[PDB]
RNA sequence: CUGUCCCUAUCUA
RNA sequence: GAAUGUUACCGCAAUAGUAAUUGAACUUAGUACGAGAGGAACAGUUCAUUCGGAUAAUUGGUUUUUGCGGCUGUCUGAUCA
């Protein structure tokens, strides 16, 4: 057993709050420390090991590599925390004035009665000659030594049916509090890029439910797991997502038939080696290490040889239909 | 010594008290397993051994001379699906070793039918006495 | 490895080239090639032990 | 062993030794009971910790008895040399003394074992336990005197030299204080200075070298003029099977007269004339004649204060003792210069461009633009290998240009035809 | 003239690199001593290629050839070829060979002018090796030992045969050959001589252990000096 | 990489997908999925599998030979690798794929045709 | 020769 | 699971527990040491045994998918089923 991670009870909820964040460089420029997504299957790579050493070396190996489904993040608010002998507190918060209707339906348990009246007083006095942002925006910028920025995901733009954003907040790690706030203020209503607060090679640190097993209790615990590679960011514009340098195959990364139990890609992405815990529909935030963590497995880059989009229920000889219906030719049924 | 590189987790189906045909010409029929060096000692577990691995056995058939004497063995096939490096798994037709001394000189002048890449890769002398790499 | 001439085996059950002119015979027949050297990978061996009694009455 | 008896264990004196034995007993085993225990319980306890005590008594003589070497069981070269420096009977008695203390420390623990178990209460158990300890502690004592000596001996004999009298070999002798040793230190690793004062090497020494690729190695004495020092020289010079070199001073030095040396000489000779033996001279080169009675016995004049001959007497000593279609070659291999290790400016190998580098954990060697190619300026391949789920290799090839108008000419000799409608 | 060298500190210097008159085929690794080593005894007269076959550092021993041509075996991937080609000078053939003996180094003793195979090779290997190295093959076993390759070491000026080859043995092959053959060790009496060491018209490399009687023997065999 | 074509059923066999056997003969035996490698394990002719490509093939349901499929010879012998030759290569294999479809379409369709 | 076991997993009422 | 106007969302943390473990492969190493015999180590990288938290991307196992197809037997007068 593990002591350590008693008691083995429900999660306080399905969004598994980020308890610590890394450092905070307060010279470094403004930027995310966390990011929200959605787990989508799995699916193997097999590239090249540049790793000098090892056995291995400039050799071919298979792996695993998670896909989570990363919608582009809209900021609505930001939180303004001051130091206190009992921790840190927050003192007040701000909105955009504007908030989309996933995160309007996450404040009502029963929205089609509800009369939908989610944010009508505060946006009225909010268009007003200010004197009721800006004092907050300095109380802020004044007593606050740390800023977090609330977020929600873009559901209405996933396939899943939840139809409801999940808010969270995000510690910023760059410039002084003073220049974070007024980075946030020019996003307000804005979305940022996953590409953005990731890179390619970047080893992050996921943190999520794992899959619930009833009475044995079993899952349903939050779980944090470290020292994940990010193998390839792409995007749902972005054709040929899964054609690597070397595939070079316009095909999307997408399995044929769509995902099992998930649909179909068509926003940004984040594929990292390994499993993270949940599973698949499961929302997911992502950190990044806690700190310097830049091991030469780190350090060393990944060149993607092939990436697998086959059918994955059940089985799959082909990646692509074209494939499938260039081998099997035509059918009686074609013509 | 013999050794080449670390070991590698490969998939495991020879504990101890197993059975292998002798790929070698030194005239030993098959190999019985004793116990398996270098393996950890789990609660109830018995010692497996896999492909490339070093382990001590006693001859149970062939000649009188080799009878009854026990000499570390090299596993050269496992017969047991495990995943290579290189994406599909693979097994071999049937569980074999060869008899050397534990400095990797091989006592058969010549090993027979195929022979792992892992154990070939790791034993530099079972690699020249081999004739069928994989 | 065992590796032996399946051509020869009109002269013997244990098992179980084209300039001869005996095989360019038996090939005229509606019988075979296709999987007859393929033993370990074929009950095919009925039809091998069929071909091999029309070859021996025929010889 | 029987080269160099380096891995005895240190014998601990009596006290050591005791408080080792007593500290093992009182940790390993449990200390703890009550009188209110069972009786057998508390017999039992008292019964295993005497039998753990006499357990670790006999393991400890048994440790000093085995890697101690029994000098009458050792080769008779090892044997005699280690009775000049140690009196045989000395030893063999201070080894006896251990086994009687190791018999007498067992048969105190049977009977004290046997005699433990009718113990009728729990002082009776610990006054019998007291006595067995006391017993056992007094004849560690009294091998206070034998065990100091054997931690001394087995400390001097650890340095003792790894001599190999069956291996071809020379022995240096001579006179004392005639740079006999100066011959060492010019024909092997040894170092070991004139001193002009004789006696400076109380014990042997020797040195490696080879001569037509067969080991040979060199062993030096302090001479002869009935001492230990010089008297294990003389079982050196019997059982070796190497040949001996007299070293003679053909000066002032060392006082002693050619006569002298020479009469001394001859009259160890009935000892090494076996030996194949050679004389180094380190009306008075007359009596070289005598000198040369012995057919078997050269005189090379020389002086040790140099290499004025030691190179030749090397070679020397080792003879004495030994009769006791066309290949192709590039020309680029034969224009490219050698590289030389030492020169600065050597070609920069793979060595030195890893260490510029990083350490051989980070640095990747890099296989581009190192093989040829039409053009370098693609170097960097990327070949792709795959296309829609099918293999570039197997279609990689050259004048596929032909091939493809061939294909595209029967396609247009099909399609006119209306082959597809 | 010879070498002596170890591969990380391993003796089979020949079953981890391959030697020719022409090229020398190495193993891939971090401690690219055996590389900086290779490059002090011949730098670049003739290239030096890093290359595996099936992911295996003993190519030495799964490939072989000489200088007119080089033989790989069915396990070696399309990449493995290509980087063998582009590093190679089209002057020296490269074919895979299809066989059930996939050691071809262990398999195959081969020199400039004449080779040795095992003899249950098919016809169309020995004809594909007669053709594309230009070599005289002859089926032989050295004293009834299988494995040619391993157990024998060829080269124009000479040839060094396993200890327990019979001298009646030792003269066939000097015949068959026209070089001098005389039976020796390697790596200190150690019985795999063409798995220590590696040896061509101009260069030999042995394992660090080898005796200098050993090394003078090898000198005097093969006529370096 | 590689996408070995099954021994049993002949369809490709993407790195990872499936399993392999290994002969005292040094062949391998590729199996695209469990299930080829259970038929095979029972010693069943893969030509009298209605399902095989092999069946098909000598049952002249497909096309059995054509000369788009020679440009898939297995090549032995390397190249130096020109990129003029890889991008002419590329185009030809897809010019080659497209002749290909269009052939098997018209195979079909002789076949076919005569269905009154 | 067998899930007694290495080492447990799955289905049914 | 009521409770502190009610309802919902995002949060700080006093507190209780806690976890990783040991080994081996290579430059450094045939270097210091050493007559030889043998033969270190720091810093660096790469792997591994046991233990613990997760996943099914590939493979193994499992079928009241009963989903398909066949097989011994009988009934709907039979065949289709």
């Amino acid at each position: 057993g593990h002591l350590g991670f008693l008691p083995r009870k429900r999660a306080a909820s399905i969004r598994a709050r980020v308890k610590a964040f890394p450092k905070d460089d307060r010279s470094k420029p403004v930027a995310l420390t966390s990011f929200l997504g959605y787990k989508a299957g799995m699916t193997t790579i097999v590239r090249d090991l540049d790793r000098p050493g090892s056995k291995f070396h400039k050799r071919e190996v298979v792996e695993a590599v998670t896909v989570v489904d990363t919608p582009p993040v809209v900021v609505v608010g930001v939180v303004g925390y001051v130091e206190t002998p009992r921790g840190l507190r927050s003192l007040t918060t701000v909105w955009a004035e504007h908030l989309s209707d996933e995160v309007k339906r996450r404040f009502y348990k029963n929205w089609y009665k509800s009369k939908k009246k989610a944010f009508t007083k505060y946006s009225a006095k909010y268009a007003q000659d200010g004197a009721g942002i800006e004092r907050e925006l300095a109380r802020i910028k004044k007593y606050a030594s740390v800023v977090r920025v609330l977020v929600h995901t873009q559901i209405r733009k996933t396939p899943l049916a939840q139809k409801k954003a999940h808010l969270a907040e995000i510690q910023l790690n760059g410039g002084s509090i003073s220049e974070k706030v007024d980075w946030a203020r020019e996003h307000f209503e804005k979305t940022v890029a996953v590409d953005s607060v990731f890179e390619q090679n970047e080893m992050i640190d996921a943190i999520a439910v794992t899959k619930g097993h009833g009475f044995e209790q079993r899952g349903y615990h939050s779980r944090t797991s470290i020292n994940h590679k990010i193998y390839r960011v792409g995007k749902g514009d972005d054709e040929a997502n899964g054609a690597t340098s070397f595939d070079r195959t316009k095909k999307t990364i997408t399995p044929m038939g769509g995902f099992v139990h998930y649909g179909e890609i068509k926003n940004d992405f984040i594929m990292v080696k390994g499993c993270i815990p949940g599973n698949r529909k499961r929302i997911v935030t992502l950190r990044k290490s806690l700190y310097t963590n830049t091991s030469r497995k780190a350090l060393e880059e990944v060149s993607l040889k092939w990436i697998d989009t086959a059918s994955k229920f059940g089985k799959g000889r082909f990646q692509t239909p074209a494939e499938k219906h260039a081998f099997m030719g035509t059918l009686k049924k074609d013509l | 010594n013999g050794a080449q590189g670390t070991k590698f987790r490969i998939s495991l189906g020879l504990p101890v008290g197993a059975i292998m045909n002798c790929a070698d010409n030194s005239g030993a029929r098959n190999l019985y397993i004793i116990a398996v060096k270098g393996s950890g000692s789990r609660l109830n577990r018995l010692p497996a051994a896999s492909l490339g691995d070093m382990v001590m056995a006693t001859v149970k058939k062939g000649k009188p001379e080799l009878r009854k004497k026990v000499m570390p063995a090299i596993v050269v096939r496992q017969a047991k699906s495990w995943r290579r490096r290189d994406g599909v798994f693979l097994y071999f037709e049937d569980n074999a070793g060869v008899i050397a001394n534990p400095k990797g000189e091989m006592k058969g002048s010549a090993i027979t039918g195929p022979v792992g890449k892992e154990c070939a890769d790791l034993w530099p002398r079972v690699a020249s006495n081999s004739g069928v790499v994989v | 490895y065992h590796e032996t001439s399946i051509l020869d085996f009109v002269r013997t059950i244990s098992m179980l080239d084209e300039n001869d002119h005996e095989w360019k015979i038996l090939k005229k027949l509606k019988q075979t090639r296709s999987c007859i050297e393929d033993l370990k990978v074929l009950k095919d061996f009925k039809m091998i032990l069929r071909w091999r009694k029309i070859a021996r009455e025929i010889l | 062993m029987q080269l160099s008896w380096k891995d005895i264990p240190t014998v601990a004196p009596a006290n050591d030794l005791l408080d080792i034995v007593l500290n093992r007993t009182q940790r390993k085993t449990p200390t703890v009971i009550r009188p209110g225990f069972k009786i057998t319980r508390i017999r039992a306890f008292y019964m295993r910790k005497v039998k753990y005590t006499g357990e670790g008594f006999v393991e400890k003589f048994e440790d000093i008895l085995k890697g101690f070497p029994n000098i009458n069981d050792v080769h008779p070269f090892h044997r005699d040399l280690m009775d000049t420096l140690y009196e045989k009977n000395h030893y063999k008695i201070s080894l006896a003394a251990i086994s009687r203390a190791k018999s007498l420390v067992e048969q105190v623990a049977r009977d004290y074992v046997r005699l433990l178990k009718f113990g009728q209460s729990l002082f009776q158990c610990k006054q019998l336990k007291r006595a067995a300890l006391g017993r056992m502690a007094t004849i560690v004592k009294k091998l206070r005197d034998p065990l100091a000596y054997l931690e001394q001996v087995r400390q001097h004999i650890g340095r003792l030299p790894s001599i190999d009298p069956n291996t071809r070999t020379l022995l240096i002798c001579g006179y004392p204080n005639v740079g006999k040793s100066s011959f060492l230190r010019c024909i092997t690793k040894s170092d070991v200075d004139v001193q002009p004062y004789a006696f400076t090497t109380k014990s042997l020494y020797v040195g490696h070298f080879d001569y037509k690729y067969l080991r040979f190695q060199a062993i030096d004495t302090p001479g002869i003029l009935m001492n230990n020092i010089e008297m294990q020289s003389i079982y050196a010079i019997a059982h070796l099977r190497s040949c001996v070199l007299y070293f003679m001073d053909l000066s002032e030095q060392c006082g002693f007269t050619i006569e002298a040396q020479v009469k001394l000489f001859h009259s160890i000779k009935p000892l090494f004339a076996n030996k194949s033996v050679m004389v180094v001279i380190n009306e008075r080169a007359q009596l070289l004649e005598s000198v040369k009675e012995v057919p078997g016995v050269e005189i090379m004049t020389s002086s040790c204060q140099l290499e004025e001959n030691v190179m030749e007497v090397r070679n020397k000593a080792c003879e004495k003792l030994l009769a006791s279609r066309t290949p192709f070659i590039p020309e680029s291999v034969k224009n490219l210069k050698k590289y030389d290790p030492e020169d600065p400016n050597r070609r920069k190998l793979a060595r030195d461009i890893e260490a510029e580098n990083g350490g051989a954990g980070v640095f990747n060697v890099n296989l581009k633009d190192k093989y040829l190619l039409e053009d370098d300026e693609w170097k960097n391949d990327i070949m792709p290998e795959i296309l829609d789920g099918k293999n570039v290799y197997d279609f990689l090839d050259p004048e596929i240009a032909a091939k493809l108008q061939a294909l595209e000419e029967e396609e247009e000799k099909l399609e006119n035809e209306g082959f597809y409608n | 003239m010879a070498t002596r060298t170890q591969f990380e500190n391993s003796n089979e210097i020949g079953v981890f690199s391959k030697l020719t008159n022409t090229y020398c085929l190495v193993a891939v690794g971090g401690s690219e001593n055996f590389y900086s080593a290779f490059e002090a005894e011949l730098g670049d007269a003739i290239p030096i290629v890093h290359t595996t076959i099936a992911g295996t550092r003993i190519i030495g021993r799964m490939t072989a050839g000489n200088r007119r041509g080089l033989l790989v075996p069915t396990q070696t991937t399309d990449q493995e070829l290509q980087h063998l080609r582009n590093s190679l000078p089209d002057s020296v053939k490269i074919q895979r060979v299809e066989e059930r003996l996939s050691a071809l180094g262990n398999v195959i003793c081969c020199n400039d002018y004449v080779a040795l195979v095992h003899p249950d090779i098919d016809r169309e290997t020995e004809e594909l090796i007669s053709d594309v190295l230009g070599v005289e093959v002859f089926r032989q076993t050295i004293s009834g030992n299988i494995l040619v390759g391993s157990y024998c070491s060829l080269s124009n000026q000479g040839g060094l045969v396993h200890p327990q080859t019979s001298v009646q043995d030792q003269e066939e092959l000097s015949s068959l050959l026209q070089v001098p053959l005389v039976a020796g060790t390697v790596n200190r009496g150690s019985s795999v001589v063409g798995a220590g060491m590696v040896v061509n018209d101009y260069l030999a490399v042995t394992g660090l252990d080898t005796t200098a009687p050993e090394l003078s023997v090898i000198e005097s065999i093969f006529r370096l000096q | 990489m590689r996408i070995y074509q099954c021994h049993f059923c002949s369809s490709p066999c993407y790195p990872g997908h499936g399993i392999m056997f290994v002969r005292n003969d040094a062949k391998e035996f590729r199996f695209c999925r469990s299930k080829c490698h259970k038929a095979f394990k029972q010693r069943r002719n893969p030509r009298k599998l209605k399902w095989t490509k092999a069946f098909r093939k000598a049952a002249g349901k497909e096309l059995a030979v054509d000369s788009t499929l020679t440009f898939a010879q297995r090549r032995n012998v390397p190249v130096r690798y020109n990129r003029e030759l890889v991008a002419t290569t590329l185009k030809a294999m897809a010019r080659i794929e497209e002749i290909r479809q269009k052939r098997e379409r018209a195979f079909y369709k002789n076949r076919m045709r005569g269905n009154k």
